[PDB]
């Protein structure tokens, strides 16, 4: 998974909250959901 | 019929066949028969011996190394039923080391009341797999038949069958005893009551076989009891049941007791009477009364002691436990060791469970089939006077399947001396052991390395600390997981959670495939952060079984797990319908076939299929097909554990040292509940583009799959390519013949060329190509230079399908 | 409530505060801090006794 | 240069920076420096503090939670060497919980004599991976650097480099301390003697850095010793070595001892003199003499007792063991527990091993890196006066790598009281434990469940019963195995042999991939039959490592194994040479390339390659190429264990109960030691069939592979297709021109047709086809009907390669 | 030399021979045959004592 | 493995001793070398 294709994951884990861009965390390393929750900020 | 003959209580024959004549008058045996240890015998010595009188065996039959015996069909031709009152190592019929045996021959065996059959190490016996033990025994799974000639070799089981046959796993097979006789199988309406040769049901009380159906007077073996031939289910007084197979008058029991009393035989029993039963000794609570042989209840709670030789007893078989039947106080110690593979809970509960106090210790070692100790129904106190070596009162060693020790909602226990001992009980857990310690009252009687923490329950999830799931919801393709945080008393010992997930077809799945994923422990929130985890990849619309288990270092262990929670993924867009094939059979009928997609991903509501009309290929109009080359188409992990521990142990050292105290409308149809479709009304010899696609959701917006493209072509008509209309010709001054003919407005696709053959009387046939441009620019054909005379003209139309029929010879006369 | 390494320091310098921790000389007692508050539950006085002035 | 300043023995700074002024005059520290527990500090308070005078640290440096510190480049700009005489948990430099630190800044560190470095849990420090610890430490593998900012984050290590760089695993990388300074790396000719900025080697005695090369007088830190600035390797009398780093006169040591004697400081030592060394106390065998401070040897064997607080001591670190250095008799008990991952045998042997008698018990628990107890060099007697709980004198628990306990060829031991205890030692085996029991002399002091049989050596092949192989020989593709039979005391316990085999590239393979096969136990021969086994499938000419291990049920265990025997499979026929490609560059030169076969299966002696000539296709001669369409080609197991045990236990019951006591020469070449070939002398524009095959054996018959067929075609010549010879023409009475021309006897394959173009003055160009049959039957061309006049005739020859050059215009005049 | 089940019978009827094995009545001793010759080594007299007539 | 192709194995395990035919023991069952040694008789 990488950029463009990966937006559905943050839409999944954040819902109707929105997010800011950054792919370097799972295009090369692994998406462990730990960064994904903090990527979207209320 | 009655049993004419001496009862001849059980005996054994050894070392010579001359001792086999004691059964000359024997219809029943009130004991066990053992024919074994025959070395100086030959098959020529066995052709004469036969015992048609023997009918019924009470205890068991054992054969062990009888040389020269090839078949029992001549030895016991009437062995009907074996009671199995007392077994030989929980086996009612043992055939061991049976050299020279070929076929069993017991073609008269009907029922075995209690026990099992073990035949092994014969090396010569076949005709074994051609038998049905289900109609013979009551628990086939308890049998043990291996190491015979049947498996390692291929002795042909040739037998009539004619004879009845039945299924065992998935196929029928004849059930034959020998090459001349076969197992008697009759309808199930007579479960065990017996049935004659024709098929009439015997009497209900009868068992196995009978002569006159529905007549107990003419039976051969009746299940309940026996008296004077005409047996009854329960004989009335003054007849008292004897040895659970017959009843006799009080005089018989009285004189038998007197005979045992006056003749001090070491094996005789002082038979008493208790509830119309001449039993060897009535149980606890009764006293042997000199006046009347019946034992009246006593005015005092005196139990029936059970003295044990050398203060020990090994319980390894049903017959071993049967010696303690009726006993309630053991004056010794019990060592249960059941090397098995089949559970013995029922018989152990039948024999044991009436005992209350054990003078010595109770030891359970190497037992395998034991799933629980619940068969000790009335076990109350363990005195432990004869303490086990090492000063123990309870033992447990290498019990592979010891799941539960006791039900402590109701049960009670008491241990006077000694200490518990548990080791290598993978199915037993420390919770039950601590409950043992609390209930018994020996809490202050424990030392180190008496209850190993890492051996008991090592592969049984029993930390008994439950974990909840905070919130979860599954989306179009994936699923997110989240659960409440957990923390041991020392938070550094939590190394992260283990997540288990697998696809569960039905609602039930075994607890502890099973793919796992490592979870990093969450940061110390000290607002609390839920750990959670995101899955990666799955098969949609499947029932998924998910649960999480903590992983904490062994320092006490305080792990946690969650309940098996089933989460159902939603549905999605289906795949292309598998194998799209279309076949045409009639002029307007085209049949298209397809299979459901490999992953339906949705209840297929309907199929949206479109058939579309196309125009002829553009390059076809601009291609000439009379030029040469006119081929027109016929269209490993311990280091990580220590690294956490090593990091922890340095932190503890540092603290200790530093701190110090002070849409185009293509015709379509919604094909519903059908993997096929037939379409009508199609033009002749015209192709079709078929767009095939499937939808699995209609009312909440059409969730439809991708399109599938297949090509279908129809066969032409019969006389569509033939040229119709008169062949008008215009003749100029130069005798130029300009042919007029009306084209087939509805042809087989398109007519590419024409063939004109005009022949004069005595002349030959000529040919000319009339292409589409030739037919258009010249408005037909234009013949030039025709010799004088009347020509017979035939025109052939060449269409896409092929050459049309020759037109009828047309005659035109030019001036000579 | 039991507290162990890592968070024990943050618990300190707050119960003690202002003043530091006394230190004379090494002069092991095998009962320093871990077996007082991590292995077993420990109260406020057991942390107060590790202050410098009081 | 000398060390101008007070030695200021080691101290610690806590809770306020006002205590950091004690180092105002300090070039050396005869102790340890601890700066820790700083909470009310800010980075603005650190910009002023600097200690350029500090040079050498004797014991260690520890920093723990000093808030506001961002870099040590302003704190210790001259920390050259750390002696590491006494460590902090086997670490000479600990940086723990270093919040706010960014870069290390110790750009003047050169050498660490003894110890390691542990930096972790900083969460802010980078500039770590850009350093070279190899030139700093002596054992890099003992370091421990994790949980910093370097790994979880990506703080850029931007630094000059300019600065030296070196390889670590497979790539070069600059070694920089900070963004302005980098590690000083100079040639290896000065291993540790030091080297100036230019590169000149310092004095041999010098260490780290120096001002004037090859001059001890102007050094900054010299490895051996120190005196009066101009240090020497060993100072002569009357100077006695002090604290292993300097020496002083006898007066200094005498007055220091007097000061400690009169001032009853609890930490002071009564320093003595022993071999020109003012040590705190000389070892066993000497007595403190009131007259002269030196301790003369005593006239009696009085050892140096080592009294222990609360009769116990936990050895978990190098610093823990260093307290017992020099001790020989322990008045207590030792509990060794090394939670590690790196072996500590060297330092433990250096500190321990001089002890002889232990008053209490010796316990080894949870130790991991310990591979042997051999570091107890002089351990003789274990009195066991203070017996361990449970009445034990020796302990062993969860030792993951305890391979060998002691070397019993020479060692001696003695245990007075107590009993041994071994549990969960997967690398320790019962043979060594039984040797322990025999040598110690406590043979009659053992009980059940003190030495577990199934835990010790469970994953170590140590049954120490050797098995031979009878005879083995490997054939063309497979291998047969055979070994001598083995039988335990009870032959029923042998369940068959386990055979292990794998491919071993080199002669050494680890003992206990490793594919296994089950072996049925051989029949009881009671002539003896060898079990043997036949392998199935292998890769030929490979070194195969094979050994067999018996599998016997646990009842004592008496299994057996064989030595690792290596058997070499023979060689075979090679495969087709991989990737056969042939390319032509010149008229006679064709270059063919190939690779060795995937499985050579043999030393390829030579390649046998054949190139063959072919004739032109037969159908080509019979095909006309002027007809339209003339496209001429451009040429799980426990149940099985119990079933054996269950079968065995029934026979034992039966025996107890029953018995009661009273060739076409295509040109070829043997291509040797070459995967390619160049061939010369080939006809122009002629194809070739190449038969490629390889052989790996020549002298003992040619073992050759299968043939490989490839096609090669040569390019044509320059002017081979041009028609040569005069164009003679025969003119008949009908002006029929019969052309004569000689064909190109050596053409480019074959000339299919000819093109003749004759043009008159003012006329046009005509064409005519001259096929092979036309050129043969008519003997060339035959022109008919030529208009009067002189025609310019050109002839074009059409060959397989293509159309030849137009012939020169030939003029012939026919009558007007 | 120790002999166990299976081969023990073949060893018998040869050391004993001719005559069989005596049998009066069951009258367990826990020391029948296995713990005499299989578990531990046993001599010729221990097999001879299981004969019938001598 | 089955008949015809199988002869090399008995040649392997029997050497220059010869053998008599019978495949029913290894075409469907497994070759454990137990029958192969006894198949060739001196």
């Amino acid at each position: 998974l990488c950029g463009g294709e990966l937006v559905d994951t943050l839409q999944f884990v954040c819902g109707d909250r929105g997010f800011y861009f950054s792919v370097e965390e799972c295009c090369f390393r692994s998406c462990d959901l730990a960064l994904l929750e903090t990527y979207c900020a209320t | 019929h009655l049993y004419p003959g001496e009862v001849c209580p059980g005996m054994d024959i050894r070392n010579n066949l001359t001792r086999l004549h004691e059964l000359e008058n024997c219809s029943v045996i009130e004991g066990h028969l053992q024919i074994l240890l025959m070395f100086k015998t030959r098959p020529e010595d066995f052709r004469d011996l036969s015992f048609p009188k023997l009918i019924m065996i009470t205890d068991y039959l054992l054969l062990f190394r009888v040389y020269g015996l090839e078949s029992l069909k001549d030895l016991f031709p009437n062995l009907t039923v074996i009671r199995g009152s007392r077994l030989f190592f929980n086996y009612a019929l043992v055939i061991f080391e049976m050299v020279h045996l070929k076929e069993l021959g017991l073609y008269n065996l009907m029922n075995i009341t209690r026990g099992s059959v073990r035949i092994e190490k014969n090396n010569e016996l076949c005709y074994l797999a051609t038998i049905d033990w289900s109609r013979i025994l009551d628990s086939v799974e308890d049998n043990y038949i291996v190491l015979n000639k049947d498996d390692n070799e291929e002795c042909g089981d040739i037998c009539p069958g004619n004879c009845p046959a039945t299924v065992i796993n998935g196929q029928f097979v004849e059930r034959c005893w020998t090459h001349s006789h076969c197992q008697k199988v009759c309808p199930t309406i007579c479960k065990s009551h017996g049935c004659t040769a024709e098929g009439l049901c015997c009497h209900s009380e009868c068992l196995g076989n009978c002569s006159q159906p529905d007549d107990p007077t003419k039976c051969v073996a009746c299940r309940n009891f026996y008296l004077d031939g005409r047996c009854v289910e329960t004989c009335p007084p003054p007849y008292y049941h004897f040895q659970d197979w017959r009843c006799v008058n009080f005089s018989f029991c009285q004189d038998l007791h007197h005979k045992c009393k006056n003749s001090r035989r070491q094996g005789c029993h002082q038979y008493v009477i208790h509830n119309n039963k001449c039993i060897p000794e009535c149980p606890s609570g009764y006293t042997m009364n000199s006046s009347n042989l019946l034992c009246t209840p006593c005015l005092g709670p005196c139990p029936k002691v059970c003295h044990l030789l050398e203060g020990e007893k090994t319980i390894d078989s049903v017959t071993s436990a049967q010696e303690l039947r009726g006993c309630t106080v053991i004056n010794g110690s019990l060592i249960i060791n059941i090397r098995g593979g089949n559970n013995l809970a029922a018989e152990l509960e039948a024999n044991l469970g009436l005992i209350e106090e054990i003078s010595g210790y109770l030891k359970i070692r190497r037992s395998y089939a034991l799933v629980s100790l619940s068969f000790f129904r009335k076990l109350r106190l363990i005195r432990g006077e004869t303490l086990e070596i090492g000063n123990y009162s309870f033992y447990a060693l290498d019990n592979q399947n010891l799941r539960q020790l006791w039900d402590w909602s109701k049960h009670n226990l008491t241990i006077t001396q000694g200490k518990l001992f548990f080791h290598y009980n993978p199915k037993l857990c420390l919770s039950e052991i601590h409950k043992m310690e609390e209930v018994s009252g020996t809490k202050g009687r424990q030392e180190r390395n008496d209850i190993a923490l890492k051996t008991n329950g090592d592969q049984a999830s029993c930390e008994n600390e439950l974990l909840k799931f905070s919130y979860i919801r599954t989306s179009f393709d994936k699923i997110l997981l989240r659960w409440e945080p957990y923390w041991p008393p020392d938070f550094r010992d939590l190394l992260g959670f283990m997540l288990f997930y697998k696809e569960a077809p039905y609602q039930n799945v075994t607890e502890f495939s099973w793919t796992v994923v490592d979870i990093d422990p969450p940061l110390r929130s000290n607002s609390q952060n839920h750990p959670g985890w995101l899955m990666r990849g799955l098969k949609p619309w499947t029932q998924y079984a998910i649960f999480v288990k903590t992983l904490v270092t062994f320092s006490r262990t305080y792990g946690a797990k969650s309940d098996i929670i089933y989460v159902q993924t939603d549905a999605t867009n289906p795949s292309v319908p598998l194998d799209p094939i279309s076949v045409s059979n009639s002029s307007s009928q085209i049949i298209l076939k397809w299979k459901p997609p490999s992953d339906p991903n949705g209840n297929i509501t309907h199929y949206l299929v479109f058939w579309e009309r196309q125009a002829e290929d553009s390059e076809l109009f601009e291609l000439d097909y009379c030029l040469k080359g006119l081929k027109l188409p016929s269209r490993q992990i311990l280091k990580e554990l220590e690294e956490s521990s090593f990091r922890k142990t340095f932190e503890d050292y540092l603290h200790n040292v530093v701190f110090v105290p002070r849409e185009e409308h293509r015709p379509f149809e919604k094909v519903v509940n059908k993997e096929s479709l037939v379409i009508s009304g199609l033009r002749h010899f015209t192709g079709y583009r078929i767009e095939l696609q499937a939808c699995n959701q209609d009312t909440p917006e059409e969730r439809c799959s991708v399109a599938a493209y297949v090509s279908a072509r129809t066969m032409p008509e019969a006389k569509a390519d033939d040229i119709v209309g008169p062949v008008t010709h215009e003749i100029f001054e130069n005798n130029v013949v300009h042919l007029m003919w009306q084209e087939p407005k509805e042809p087989n696709g398109l007519i590419v060329l024409y063939e004109v053959s005009y022949r004069r009387y005595g002349d030959e046939e000529l040919h000319l190509c009339v292409s589409r441009k030739h037919f258009a620019l010249e408005r037909g054909c234009r013949l030039r230079g025709l010799s004088p005379g009347n020509y017979s003209v035939r025109i052939r139309a060449t269409s896409l399908a092929g050459n049309g029929s020759w037109t009828e010879p047309t005659y035109f006369y030019v001036t000579d």
